[PDB]
């Protein structure tokens, strides 16, 4: 069932050529012939250029442009609980009424 | 190409069936036009309706991705049978049985969901109770109407 | 069908072994059932009546279809496997290097010097390859897709360029 | 500040005073101080510099006032010269009314966010004011089509006024 | 407000800077992958500050910075909702993406286009963050389709492979069908509420919300790959493993569930929507878990697990528990991304082998991958006090104590049992027994990129669920009273799944051959849904496109009834007019006829 | 063993097709000349594909016939008959009449409700 | 992966055959024809090719496999498919 002698011979001759071709794909020592052309400090300039400069720009943008227009930044108002003291007015929020203080 | 090599009308005579088969690089025995029903097929050969996914992967096709050879007649629906689209390869399970089991599964599940909606599961618990006339004011009720009082008692 | 009776039985043997291996999974269990399956094939090895042999093959195929694995094992780079054609996007034909800018070619002076020799070898051999094919092909074209070797010293096997220079299986 | 508090109202702010019940330090407190020093301060100085330049070049721009011209009701039919002015006026008032509905919608959306989980009851006034303004806007301008005009608006009003007369006639 | 608002925007701006640098040739492409990974790590840190402020006081805000377009009475502004869902999902998504990106540096090292790969991963993330912080529906749509397109580009990464292009286009097709519902919801809200803003939608609180919510459910059905539009998610395994980890934990598949969570103020009042989502979730979770029982591709097993977990989330929506569904999104991200990175570690070590039948004996050969796989499997199955337990267990006991469809509840419980079965399949067949892989052993999990990335997600799969649950404010009334058999249901059925799975697994080692059952083939071939639908629907549509639309109508009947008929008549009339004998006698004989009929018939002389 | 039931989208495996087996010298003759046509077309392609001096596209008449057969050749071979006219009427006029009554009926209902005041349009001011 | 070599491939091809109980490991050489020298049959040859697929982890199509009748041919086929040139 195997190869015929003609089949074997053609494979033999292609094989020599293919292996020579693959060998020629190897790069020479000088190639490629390029044309003319520690963590802390490395991590510091990243924080500077990617965190501080952007937050500077964004804070300036929000503080003097976005927040000077109505309803651009809308916060949910703080939760007020009994016993809290309001900073704006100093009003003291009354405590809740006495519980049955039942425990279990 | 020249006009003699392009598709033509439905072949009427055995001499025209032999010219069409030669034109399409087919054997006259293997050449079969579409039926002459006036739908516009002309003499373009009718080839078996099989996906390109069905062809031998290991053969050295001139167009390996398409699994076509240069010069062979392309199926009328070749673009529908590329390996990205309709597949016709044999299945381990018969097509009709496959449909029965898929439909049967889906119909049964839909039936059982209807039953489960008729007989819902729930806990042996009375309704949850809320204060202040069932939170009438909180839920947006009108403050200018005195609501139908709702009273909840202890137990 | 262009496969002989022998080629069909041998193919059915390998295919049934692979699907058996997919059911068994564990190597020891596979070895046990691969030998029972081999015994079945050996049991009719000498069947002489071609008519009875063909009927045996027909039944074996029917049995294989009934018992095949719905999800058989496929080698990753085989057709249907999970890595089939994964690297086709990285295979770039060699002729694309002719379009490289000179500043790109100057980066690999040694590689492109060899490449020129290969292109020279392709031109100088082409005529003999065409002539050899013409003189070994019967009238009315070839009857098979087989090709001859080179018959002389310095002759290259006709139609070799795209076999020899095809992209590597792992180009990038 | 910059906008009118009456056009864009905001209830008084009531922030509770810190009442730490833990010995641990609050990370937010020290992050806030770092933010003021490293972000707010240098940003503020850069702005104060820019404001010093804008004070040296002070110049003004004005809000265009449009005198009232006769409406399309006063225009003799097919009198284009008077129709044109009334039509241009009607289109100016149409755009302004669109922005009025936007102001009322912006009040409504601000209230819903501000009130949190209590919005369903604490934004009933803004819901009502939005409902009334949207009803008025719909009466004026709805269903006029792409080729709307003062003439079509008048025809819509007259049709509405006729129905109102008839409904009263029933009473 | 100044720090909260400022920091919550730098996070989003920080992630775009690698994109701007790449697109604007101002980068050192030496180690661009490391640059992108570093930026993600820094975004995670800056995102924690807003989250801590929310944890402290529940501080939330909406930022409407840029007015983009006003269409009459519909003002559209670029807005960002920094609320409960935004402030907890973002740090989780960034933390998981931080590991996936470090892992991908090792896993895609040999890729010649690794730089482009990391750019696409970053765009995938940016479009998900746009989606999750969107305050109006138009901004949400931008991110909704952004993740859909990045999914197309990454699934079809190896574009020379026909299967990768079919799978990629399949994802677009199924997600575009879902997008019909998104467009429907937008149109209804604009028409009936005059808004695309989430605040106005909730303030007006429509009562007849059947149509908008059905559209929202249809959109979620496609994006979250629920039954009906489900086959694309397993097919998305064509992509590189880092894509699968990110596409399954964060980004795409969770967007569908997130969209329904965002609209819980509407769904919480519409019972009819709750029933539909519940049944849609229950069939999905059961059907896909059933499919995973017999898969042999390790990525497909994990892929069907995601489908079954998303189905569980839809059930949670269906029982009016949006916050538990959100918690499952957050906890699921940890151990599911870890599981995919563990499978990638195995696949890489066995020369891109993905079939579990060719693994085995890796328990001792890959110790750290083994540990992460077991931790990820136990977390997936609701092992007490691992990250998965803090969402899944509360969901099950909130579902059997609800007023709920009984079939959906029962189907959900069986799926929990099936979860333990396919999980046992991966551990039994990949880690245990004797090796079944080729003879040239190359196992090696000793790269620090691989170890550190998995280690962080391993710490997350242990403690993240505990941390999140103890820091999120309560927004419901947790139902903590129930009979013992409802409390421990999830735990028991899970244990039964492990025991049944172990017996089934051990019986593969017996020397007995058994013909496949009908149910075995149904599970293996995914209920035949892809086999039938992906041949029948393309065939009918594609055949109609050519035979009828293109041939019958365009090339025949529209030609025949106008240009071909009109021109034929003109030709016939021309031959009648011009075919004359040139005979004087005939022309003048016709003159006499004309004069006669001019008088006799038409009275032109009167 | 239940027999294989072939469908349009689930073809018959060759290993189960009787035509594959019981081969005659007449079938082996057909295969030989089929393989000849393929071999002759392959040689014609290879002689051009391998030509060093060729730079361009190897024009394929089979592709040209296919694109021409599915465009320019359709009308010349069209015949108005019972089949084409019924199909043309069904798929050309059919859908248009269908969608007309769907939209006309739906829009007539809506207009009627709007006239009486029974259609909710409380916040509908964008159109 | 660790690159293959012609000597590397040859060693493993012979390694597998030496573990096949129907081949005498002392009469075996890279040039041994499976039928003529080693006395195997075709059913055996299918198993040998099946064992080389498992060994090197890739499939050899049946049309190619049936022609590999000596260990050197298997070595040559594998090196060709894997671009091994040494
Ligand atoms: C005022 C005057 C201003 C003038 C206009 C300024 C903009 C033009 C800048 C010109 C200079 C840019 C440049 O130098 O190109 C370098 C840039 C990097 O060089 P390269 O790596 O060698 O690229 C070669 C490959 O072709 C690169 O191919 P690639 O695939 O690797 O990347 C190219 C990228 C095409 O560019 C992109 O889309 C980048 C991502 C968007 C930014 O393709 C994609 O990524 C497709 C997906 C895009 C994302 C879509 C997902 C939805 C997001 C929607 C959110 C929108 C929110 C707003 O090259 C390009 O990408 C060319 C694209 C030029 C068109 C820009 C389109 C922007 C969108
Ligand atoms: C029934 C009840 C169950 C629920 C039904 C809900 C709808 C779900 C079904 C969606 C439509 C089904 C067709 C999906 C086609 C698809 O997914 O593409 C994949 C297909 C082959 O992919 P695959 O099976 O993975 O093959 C692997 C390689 N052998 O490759 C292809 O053929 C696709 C590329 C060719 C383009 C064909 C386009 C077909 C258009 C029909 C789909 C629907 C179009 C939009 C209308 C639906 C919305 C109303
Ligand atoms: C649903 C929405 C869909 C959106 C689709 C389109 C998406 C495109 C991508 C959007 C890019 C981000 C847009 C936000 C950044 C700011 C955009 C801008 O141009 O700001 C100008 C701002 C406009 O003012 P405003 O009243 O809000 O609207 C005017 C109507 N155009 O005017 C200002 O406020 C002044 C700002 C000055 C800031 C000075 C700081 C500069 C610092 C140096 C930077 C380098
Ligand atoms: C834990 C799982 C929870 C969910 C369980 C859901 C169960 C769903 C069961 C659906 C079963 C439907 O599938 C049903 O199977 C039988 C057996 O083949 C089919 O019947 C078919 O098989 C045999 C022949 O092979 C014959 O009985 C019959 O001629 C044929 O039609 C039915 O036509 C089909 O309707
Ligand atoms: C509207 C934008 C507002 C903010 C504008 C700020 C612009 C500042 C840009 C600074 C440089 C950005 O572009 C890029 O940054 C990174 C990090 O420094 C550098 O990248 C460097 O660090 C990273 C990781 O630390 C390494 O992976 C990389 O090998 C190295 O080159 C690139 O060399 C530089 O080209
Ligand atoms: C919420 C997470 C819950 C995780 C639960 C984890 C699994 C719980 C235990 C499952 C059952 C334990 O396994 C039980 O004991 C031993 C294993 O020790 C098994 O014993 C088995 O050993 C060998 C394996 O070498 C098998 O080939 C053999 O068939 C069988 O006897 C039993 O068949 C099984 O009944
Ligand atoms: C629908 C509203 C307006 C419709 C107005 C249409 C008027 C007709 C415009 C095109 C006029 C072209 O007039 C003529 O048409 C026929 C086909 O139609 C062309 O002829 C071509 O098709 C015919 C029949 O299909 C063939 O017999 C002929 O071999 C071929 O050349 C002529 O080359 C062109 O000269
Ligand atoms: C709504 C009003 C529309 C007004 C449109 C303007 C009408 C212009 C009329 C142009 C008439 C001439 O158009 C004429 O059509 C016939 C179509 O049979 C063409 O004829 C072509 O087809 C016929 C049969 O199909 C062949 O016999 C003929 O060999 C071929 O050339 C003529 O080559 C062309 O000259």
């Amino acid at each position: 069932s195997g190869y015929t002698p003609e089949e074997k011979l053609r494979l033999q001759q292609l094989r020599e050529l293919r292996r020579r071709w693959l060998k020629d794909q190897e790069l020479s020592p000088r190639e490629p012939v390029l044309p003319p052309q520690y963590k802390t400090y490395r991590h510091s300039i990243f924080a500077f250029t990617h965190v501080l400069i952007p937050v500077w720009i964004i804070h300036y943008y929000l503080k003097y442009h976005v927040t000077t227009k109505p309803y651009t930044i809308v916060e949910k108002k703080p939760r007020i609980f009994p016993g809290d003291t309001i900073l704006e007015t100093g009003e003291v929020i009354p405590p809740m009424k006495e519980f049955p203080d039942q425990h279990h | 190409i020249t006009k003699d090599m392009l598709p033509g009308p439905y072949p009427k005579t055995p001499e025209e069936r032999a010219a069409a088969a030669k034109k399409y690089n087919m054997r006259v025995e293997d050449y079969e036009p579409y039926p002459d029903d006036g739908t516009g097929y002309g003499d373009y050969p009718k080839l078996p309706d099989r996906s390109q996914q069905e062809r031998d992967p290991w053969y050295d096709w001139d167009h390996p991705d398409l699994r076509l050879n240069w010069g062979e007649p392309m199926h009328w629906d070749l673009d529908m049978y590329i390996r990205n689209r309709v597949d016709t390869s044999p299945t381990p399970v018969n097509w009709n049985l496959m449909c029965k089991h898929l439909f049967g599964f889906v119909a049964f599940m839909l039936f059982m969901f209807w039953v489960g909606e008729t007989y819902p599961a729930y806990q042996p618990v009375g309704p949850k109770q809320y204060p202040y006339n069932n939170l009438y004011l909180e839920r947006g009720g009108d403050p200018n109407k005195e609501p139908e009082p709702v009273v909840h008692y202890e137990i | 069908a262009y496969l002989t009776h022998q080629q069909k039985v041998l193919r059915l043997y390998k295919r049934a072994l692979r699907h058996l291996e997919s059911w068994c999974i564990h190597r020891d269990k596979y070895r046990y059932f691969a030998c029972l399956l081999r015994a079945r094939f050996d049991e009719h090895k000498n069947e002489k009546d071609m008519v009875k042999a063909t009927q045996l093959l027909r039944e074996a195929e029917e049995e294989f279809w009934h018992g095949q694995h719905p999800q058989p094992y496929i080698f990753p780079e085989s057709p249907g496997g999970t890595s089939y054609e994964r690297y086709e996007c990285y295979k770039v034909p060699e002729w694309c290097l002719d379009d490289w800018h000179p500043s790109e070619k100057a980066m690999y002076p040694d590689y492109f010097a060899k490449r020129e020799q290969w292109k020279k070898l392709r031109r100088e051999s082409w005529e003999r390859e065409v002539k050899q094919l013409q003189e070994e092909t019967p009238v009315g074209g070839p009857r098979t897709e087989a090709l001859p070797p080179a018959r002389k010293q310095g002759d290259l096997p006709p139609l070799w360029w795209h076999i020899v220079t095809r992209p590597r299986e792992r180009p990038m | 500040d910059s906008w009118d508090k009456d056009v864009y109202p905001e209830p008084p702010r009531r922030t509770p005073a810190p009442s730490p019940q833990t010995s641990l330090p609050n990370p937010i407190t020290y992050l806030t101080k770092a933010f003021d020093l490293l972000v707010d301060r240098p940003v503020t100085l850069v702005r104060e510099f820019i404001e010093r330049q804008h004070a040296k070049n002070k110049y003004y721009y004005y809000h265009r006032e449009f005198r009232r011209v006769p409406d399309i009701t006063e225009c003799q039919e097919k009198d284009v010269l008077c129709m044109f002015e009334a039509e241009m006026q009607w289109r100016r008032d149409y755009k302004v009314d669109q922005e009025i509905v936007n102001i009322i919608q912006e009040r409504l959306k601000a209230c819903q966010q501000r009130e949190g989980e209590s919005h369903r009851q604490n934004c009933a006034k803004e819901l009502e004011q939005f409902t009334q303004v949207v009803k008025a806007y719909q009466d004026r301008y709805h269903d006029l089509g792409a080729h709307y005009s003062a003439r079509k608006c008048l025809a819509k009003q007259k049709q509405r006024m006729l129905a109102e007369r008839k409904a009263a006639k029933e009473a | 407000m100044n720090m909260f608002s400022s920091l919550s925007l730098v996070t989003l701006l920080l992630l775009t800077m690698p994109i701007m640098m790449m697109s604007f040739n101002t980068y050192k492409p030496s180690n661009y992958p490391l640059y992108v990974k570093t930026a993600i790590s820094y975004a995670f840190i800056t995102s924690m500050i807003p989250t801590m402020m929310f944890i402290h006081s529940g501080q939330e805000l909406i930022i409407s910075n840029w007015h983009w377009l006003t269409i009459q009475t519909l003002k559209l502004s670029l807005s960002f909702k920094m609320d409960y869902f935004s402030m907890m999902f973002i740090p989780v998504a960034l933390f998981v993406t931080w590991s996936i990106m470090e892992f991908s540096m090792w896993y895609m090292y040999s890729d010649p286009n690794i730089n482009k790969f990391f750019k696409y991963l970053l765009l995938f993330l940016i479009t998900m963050l746009i989606l999750v912080t969107a305050n109006n529906l138009f901004q949400l749509f931008i991110g909704w389709e952004g993740v859909g397109i990045m999914s197309f580009l990454l699934i079809g990464w190896w574009y020379g492979r026909a299967d990768a292009n079919t799978a990629a286009l399949q994802a677009i097709l199924y997600n575009r069908i879902g997008d019909i519902g998104f467009i429907l919801a937008m149109a209804w809200f604009l028409t009936n509420l005059n808004t695309w803003d989430l605040q106005q939608i909730f303030m007006l609180n429509p009562s007849d919300s059947n149509m908008p919510l059905i559209g929202l459910a249809l959109a979620a059905t496609g994006k979250s790959a629920q039954f009906g539009l489900h086959p694309w998610l397993p097919s998305a395994m064509e992509g590189p493993t880092p894509v699968s980890a990110l596409l399954h934990s964060s980004t795409m598949v969770v967007a569908g569930i997130f969209l329904l969570i965002r609209f819980y103020p509407l769904t919480e009042n519409n019972k009819y929507i709750q029933s539909i989502t519940l049944c849609l979730g229950a069939i999905t979770t059961l059907f896909t878990a059933m499919c995973a029982l017999t898969q042999n591709d390790i990525k497909k097993i994990i892929a069907f697990s995601t489908s079954s977990q998303l189905g569980l989330m839809m059930v949670t929506i269906g029982i009016n528990q949006p916050y538990l569904a959100f918690l499952h999104i957050c906890t699921h991200a940890f151990f599911k991304a870890m599981l995919f990175m563990c499978s990638g570690s195995i696949i890489h070590s066995l020369n891109d082998e993905q079939d579990i039948r060719k693994m085995g004996g890796l328990f001792k050969a890959m110790p750290f991958t083994t540990t992460a796989l077991i931790v990820g499997s136990l977390a997936l199955t609701g092992m007490p006090f691992l990250t998965g337990f803090y969402s899944k267990d509360l969901i099950i006991e909130a579902a059997n104590t609800s007023y709920t469809n009984a079939w959906a509840l029962l189907m959900t419980l069986i799926a929990t049992s099936f979860t333990a079965i396919y999980s046992t399949r991966i551990i039994f067949f990949a880690l245990l027994g004797q090796p079944r892989f080729p003879t040239l052993v190359n196992i090696n999990e000793n790269n620090p990129l691989l170890i550190n990335s998995i280690k962080r997600l391993l710490i997350g799969s242990l403690f993240a669920g505990y941390i999140i649950s103890n820091n999120i404010p309560p927004t419901t009334i947790p139902q903590m009273t129930m009979p013992y058999y409802l409390k421990t249901t999830a735990l028991i059925v899970t244990i039964l799944g492990f025991i049944l799975a172990l017996e089934i697994s051990n019986m593969t080692k017996n020397l007995k051959y058994h013909y496949p059952s009908n149910a075995f083939k149904f599970s293996t071939l995914l209920g035949y849904f892809p086999t039938i639908m992906h041949r029948l629907a393309p065939y009918m549509n594609l055949s109609m496109s050519q035979k009828s639309a293109s041939s019958l109508l365009d090339l025949i009947w529209l030609e025949a009834i106008l240009p071909k008929t009109i021109s034929l008549a003109q030709m016939k009339a021309s031959t009648l007019v011009t075919n004359q004998k040139g005979l004087i006698k005939l022309y003048f004989l016709s003159f006499l006829i004309t004069i006669l009929i001019s008088m006799i018939l038409f009275n032109f002389h009167e | 063993f239940p027999k294989y039931e072939a469908s349009r989208l689930s073809s018959l495996p060759t290993t189960l097709d009787p035509a594959e087996y019981d081969i005659s010298s007449e079938t082996r003759k057909a295969q030989a000349e089929r393989l000849a046509i393929r071999s002759r077309l392959k040689r014609e392609y290879q002689l051009q594909y391998y030509d060093p001096s060729r730079r361009g596209v190897i024009e394929d008449p089979a592709l040209v016939r296919w694109t021409y057969a599915r465009s320019a050749n359709i009308y010349p071979n069209f015949r108005p008959n019972t089949k084409t006219s019924l199909l043309g009427a069904l798929f050309g006029i059919g859908p248009l009449v269908f969608w007309y009554y769907v939209f006309k009926t739906d829009r007539d209902r809506k207009e009627k409700l709007i006239q009486e005041g029974k259609l909710d349009r409380t916040f509908n001011i964008s159109y | 992966a660790p690159p293959l070599t012609l000597e590397g491939i040859k060693d493993r091809v012979l390694y597998v055959l030496k573990l096949y109980d129907k081949i005498d490991p002392e009469k075996l050489s890279v040039n041994s024809h499976f039928m003529k020298d080693l006395g195997l049959d075709s059913l055996d040859q299918v198993e040998i090719i099946m064992a080389m697929e498992d060994e090197f982890g890739f499939e050899i199509p049946d049309i190619d496999a049936e022609k590999l009748m000596c260990p050197q041919e298997i070595v040559d086929y594998i090196a060709d498919k894997k671009d091994v040139y040494e």
